[PDB]
């Protein structure tokens, strides 16, 4: 009827405290039926040597249970790892009390392991609930690359896609490292006032640097963080404000060996009414099994209700941690911490306090901040947008239409490389056509200044299996819009269920349909010759296209395709000449582009009538506001016939 | 300088020193001189000493692991031996031979053996080619379960066929406990197809009940990852003949092939190795000592030891402490209570022993049963 306990600390005095703490447990509980011992060793530097004297010293005793906490030296990490890792292997239980790593967390590694401070992850949930509170919609998320970075962001999407509103870009860069400008200045281009950091206490001041430097820190911009960054912010590089939390309790080491103490005095009663009682003792040579019952024992000690609250009530959660917390929040003015508000179980309370934010305004600003430029990528297409060099000057020709009017034109900046082989040169030419005529249209209809660029590629867009790999990934203009470098798109893009998923189209402002190319007893549906294929009337279309789906998604023109699939072009300018050239006997994609270049181009025709229903349209990110605004405008303007007048200047002649 | 250890087994054991005692194999392109040490039984404390002394005693550069009665629970203390004194080591069998997926930062483990989600993917590759699609999901509650009900899940969601799935399950499978609340939920099921992840114990204590309840006879299949099953040489009863499972290559090999194996790849590294340096990297080893900031040589050391050939096989280590591109057989009971090969995995392509699955009646004698119906032709 002796229980004993161990523990392993550095502070001297703490001994006596924990001998008073049992003492109080032998007056307040039990009544002659079982009496508790204790004995505790302090902490040594050699973490092999601490291991051994560990175990040699559980040998030199019947214990039940161990318990640690944080000695003051910086190497964090060496203190705790190896007496768990010595319990471990016989599953005795064990409680830290002052070690708040996230690798602990995870119950493959640590067989039987209870944290009684929640870990540094639940800051992502508080974070929402701050967002919550105050009304913040779109967070841009900046985390460090290290485990416990991608535990905190993993748990943050979770309860973020609860709402399913999803994230804007999350940026990761490596730990120990400086000049980490490039990261601020790709996300300076992009629209958000919020920012959040969770990272290394050193690497803090680093990137709090950078931003003073790149002048982010100014209004509108506001910034909030975790304790982790807390201490080393005001220790040599000036905060600018940040909201922030901590714990009520924080580094006491008190209380929670008391709690502690309690909860297992309280568990050992429930423990020996079981009526399986195994002794363990201190077999460390042959007795090479595990204590019979152990997983009974920490399944009931995650069960122990509250003993007493005292400082403040502790239970267990699922995982190994103590649900149903608070929090105090902190603002950063005048290098004062001061408590705002109070941190419930799920909601958070304000007390009679002023909040201060970096630009100095005193009312809470406005975040999403919204923008006014925008950027537009386009591609070469024949009879919509025609690509011309600059002159000498730097600009392009003027010249002047016939119809007294003078073409509108803009500066695109474009590649100037052609094919994978040629390498990336770049020049500024200038653009115009049909669609650029249509876009400068909008520039009337309301207030946006466009900077138009070319692709990158020159393939229209398709989705494309990872070569060796889990998810696969988009390639080709869709996928540059998909990133993030522009917002929009306008150019002969076909609408389909490939891309309806994720960018919406809307309104269609030209239909087209499909047709095939014959220099001059085909039908394009089914026909004997292309049905079957033969040496002759060979069937082939531009890779990475919509067709190349299309004819994906079928049964034996599925073995069409296959064939074709051996034959492919990378322009349509190439498969022209050929026509002409009569070494590709066939060629099939949009209906406008080609019966405007056999209007244009003599000698060639289009056989069969079309076999296809689609249309043309604009392409945004989804939930962007423009859509609504520029799908109402366009059908007034179709409707007006202005896209009708442009036709005939740029179809029919 | 290389040394080795051997593990549990006593009669065994004689055999291993007397291979031990020769002078090399004469066949590595190294001068390095082996070493042996013997360890009497598995303990924290043993194992810590008989390796760091062993260690500093005599400037070795590297050090072998041998397997043991595969108990749970052992490749911790080697990995904190890495983080510590910052030694390449290597495990060659055994339950140590199991993959330890969040690893110390700055160690070098170097495991061989099968990550859940490439041990995982050979069931729906051979699931595919009789095509019963039936995914009665039976999990329980161990401490790998959250990762391999993710992984399944999300398999499911980007897979070629539509792979429809009935339902997902957990239950309590301790060594004790009122067993009313899943023998009555465990009965309540429907679907030809079953896979299963657990522990030893759990398996005993789960394929007993299901056999107590009805769901073992020849309608009925079973798929179990290589966490179960054990020993691989001892069969234990209660098994249901027709138990499907995934192990890697060499299973049937000897002891002394596996540690050969073992000496040719850290021999080979250093082959490659001297030839960009000139010299074989310096020995740093410390078990009182502890120093060590990250090191760039031994990490350009370590960065070269990751590729190597020959031998009729092939060992590419990804940052995870495990090799990828593998291969593995398929194992299943044959019918005399005994393991036999199924099917085999190379580069991506799937085969099999036998164009249909067998099924078995009580006796030996199968049951055709209908269907199936067998049908010719010709070009
Ligand atoms: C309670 O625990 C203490 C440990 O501090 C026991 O005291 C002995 O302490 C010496 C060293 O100071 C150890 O070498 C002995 O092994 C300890 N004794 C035992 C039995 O382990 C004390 O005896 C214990 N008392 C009870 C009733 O358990
Ligand atoms: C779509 O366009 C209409 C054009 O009237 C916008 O309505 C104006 O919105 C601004 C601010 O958004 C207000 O200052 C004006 O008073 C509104 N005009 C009228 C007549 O009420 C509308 O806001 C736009 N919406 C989107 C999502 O772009
Ligand atoms: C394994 O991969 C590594 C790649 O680093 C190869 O090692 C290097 O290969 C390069 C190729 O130019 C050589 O120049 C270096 O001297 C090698 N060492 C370094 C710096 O890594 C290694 O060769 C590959 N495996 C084989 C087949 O040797």
């Amino acid at each position: 009827k002796i229980v004993n306990i161990g523990a392993v600390l550095s502070t001297r005095k703490h001994e006596q405290m924990f001998r008073e703490a049992v003492n109080q447990a032998n007056k307040r509980h039990g009544s002659w039926k079982i009496q508790l011992n204790a004995t505790s060793v302090t902490h040594k530097p050699n973490a092999i040597q601490m291991a051994l004297s560990v175990c040699e010293d559980l040998i030199s005793s019947q214990v039940y249970a161990i318990l640690v906490s944080h000695p003051p030296t910086p190497n964090d990490h060496f203190t705790p790892t190896p007496v768990s890792y010595t319990a471990g292997f016989y599953r005795i239980p064990v409680l830290g009390l002052t070690t708040r790593m996230s690798i602990y967390s995870d119950k493959s590694i640590h067989l039987s392991f209870l944290r009684t401070v929640p870990p540094y992850s639940h800051q992502s949930s508080v974070w929402f609930e701050m967002m919550r509170v105050y009304s913040w919609n779109h967070i841009i998320l900046l985390v460090s690359d290290d485990h416990e970075g991608r535990a905190a962001q993993k748990r943050l999407e979770t309860l973020l896609e609860e709402r399913e509103s999803k994230a804007e870009k999350v940026l990761q860069f490596d730990p120990g490292t400086k000049n980490v400008t490039a990261l601020l200045m790709e996300a300076k281009e992009l629209e958000a006032r919020v920012i959040i950091l969770s990272a290394s206490e050193d690497d803090a001041a680093t990137v709090y640097r950078a931003a003073a430097m790149l002048n982010m820190t100014g209004s509108g911009y506001v910034w909030l963080v975790g304790e982790r960054e807390i201490s080393g912010n005001a220790l040599r590089y000036a905060p600018d404000g940040i909201l922030g939390l901590q714990l009520i309790n924080g580094k006491n080491e008190s209380a929670h060996i008391s709690d502690a103490v309690g909860v297992v005095a309280q568990a050992v009663h429930e423990l020996l009414e079981k009526e399986n009682i195994t002794d363990p003792p201190r077999g460390c040579v042959g007795n090479t099994n595990i204590w019979k019952t152990g997983p009974l024992f920490k399944r009931v000690l995650m069960s122990s209700k509250y003993a007493d609250g005292v400082t403040g009530r502790v239970e267990f959660n699922e995982d190994g941690d103590r649900k149903f917390a608070n929090y105090s929040i902190m603002n950063l003015q005048n290098r004062k911490l001061v408590q705002v508000g109070i941190y419930n179980g799920t909601h958070v309370i304000p007390n009679d306090r002023k909040i201060i934010w970096p630009g100095g305004e005193t009312e809470k600003p406005r975040g999403y901040q919204m923008s006014t430029r925008l950027k537009i990528v386009t591609i070469h297409q024949e009879p919509f947008v025609y690509v011309k060099p600059t002159l000498s000057d730097g600009t392009c020709k003027e010249e002047f239409t016939v119809n007294g009017d003078p073409v509108k034109k803009v500066i695109c900046t474009g590649p100037n490389d052609t094919s994978p082989g040629s390498p990336r040169h770049t020049v500024p030419q200038c653009c115009y056509g049909f669609c650029i005529d249509l876009l400068i249209k909008l520039a009337r209809t309301m207030n946006f200044t466009y900077e138009v660029h070319l692709v990158a590629d020159g393939k229209f867009g398709t989705q494309e299996r990872v070569n060796n790999s889990n998810k696969k990934e988009w390639n080709g203009m869709m996928g540059e819009l998909l990133s993030g470098q522009a917002d929009m798109i306008v150019a002969p893009l076909t609408i389909n269920n490939e891309r309806a998923q994720y960018i919406e189209f809307s309104k269609p402002f030209k239909y087209q349909g499909l047709t095939i190319l014959v220099k001059k007893r085909i039908t394009g549906i089914n026909d004997p010759r292309l049905r079957n294929p033969s040496d002759k009337f060979i069937y082939a279309t531009v890779k990475q296209s919509s067709v190349d789906i299309y004819f994906r998604r079928q049964v034996e023109l599925s073995t069409m395709y296959r064939h074709m699939e051996k034959h492919n072009y990378e322009s349509a300018a190439e498969a022209i000449q050929a026509v002409r050239d009569n070494k590709l006997h066939a060629f099939i994609w949009d209906s406008a582009v080609l019966e405007f270049e056999a209007s244009q181009k003599c000698d060639l025709v289009t056989t069969g009538e079309l076999f296809f229903r689609s249309g043309f349209g604009i392409g945004m990110r989804k939930d962007s506001p423009w859509k609504q605004n520029v799908s109402l405008s366009i059908l007034k303007s179709h409707e007006n016939g202005f896209m009708e007048d442009l036709d005939k200047t740029w179809v029919r002649y | 300088t290389v040394a080795v250890v051997f593990s549990s087994s006593g009669p065994p054991q004689a055999q291993f020193r007397a291979r031990l005692t020769p002078q090399s194999f004469l066949d590595l392109p190294l001068e390095i001189q082996p070493l042996t040490v013997g360890v009497n039984t598995t303990n924290p404390s043993s194992l810590l000493t008989q390796i760091c002394g062993l260690l500093g005693a005599a400037h070795v550069h590297g050090i072998v692991f041998e397997d043991n009665v595969d108990t749970e629970a052992v490749a911790q203390i080697l990995d904190f031996i890495s983080s510590q004194t910052h030694v390449p080591i290597l495990s060659i069998s055994g339950g140590s031979a199991v993959v330890l997926t969040p690893k110390e930062p700055g160690s070098a483990f170097l495991q061989l053996g099968v990550s859940l989600e490439q041990q995982l993917q050979v069931l729906f590759k051979v699931l595919e080619e009789y095509d019963w699609s039936a995914f009665a999901v039976i999990t329980s509650l161990h401490p790998g379960h959250a990762l391999f009900l993710e992984g399944v899940r999300a398999v499911a969601d980007a897979s070629h066929v539509s792979w429809r799935l009935l339902d997902v399950v957990t239950l309590e499978l301790g060594p004790g406990g009122p067993r009313a609340r899943t023998q009555r939920l465990l009965r309540q099921l429907d679907a030809p197809v079953f896979v299963a992840y657990c522990s030893r114990e759990e398996a005993e204590v789960l394929f007993a009940e299901a056999a107590q309840a009805g769901l073992v006879g020849p309608g009925h299949v079973w798929l179990v990852p290589n966490l179960a099953l054990g020993s691989t040489d001892a069969p234990p009863a209660t098994f249901p003949v027709g138990l499907i499972s995934v192990v890697t290559e060499s299973w049937r090999l000897s002891l002394r092939q596996k540690v050969r194996d073992g000496v040719a790849i850290l021999a080979l590294g250093a082959h490659s190795y001297w030839r960009q340096h000139g010299t074989l990297p310096a020995p740093a080893g410390d078990c009182r000592v502890h120093p060590g900031p990250v090191s760039p040589a031994r990490e350009a050391f370590y960065r070269h030891l990751l590729n190597v050939t020959w031998e009729g096989r092939d060992f590419s280590f990804s940052p995870g402490g495990y090799l990828v591109q593998p291969t593995m057989v398929v194992i299943a009971l044959n019918r005399h209570r005994l393991w036999e090969m199924v099917g085999r995995w190379e580069h991506g392509v799937l085969y099999m022993k036998y164009p249909v699955w067998p099924r078995y009646s009580a006796s030996l004698q199968p049951v055709v049963d209908s269907r199936h119906l067998t049908v010719a032709t010709l070009e």
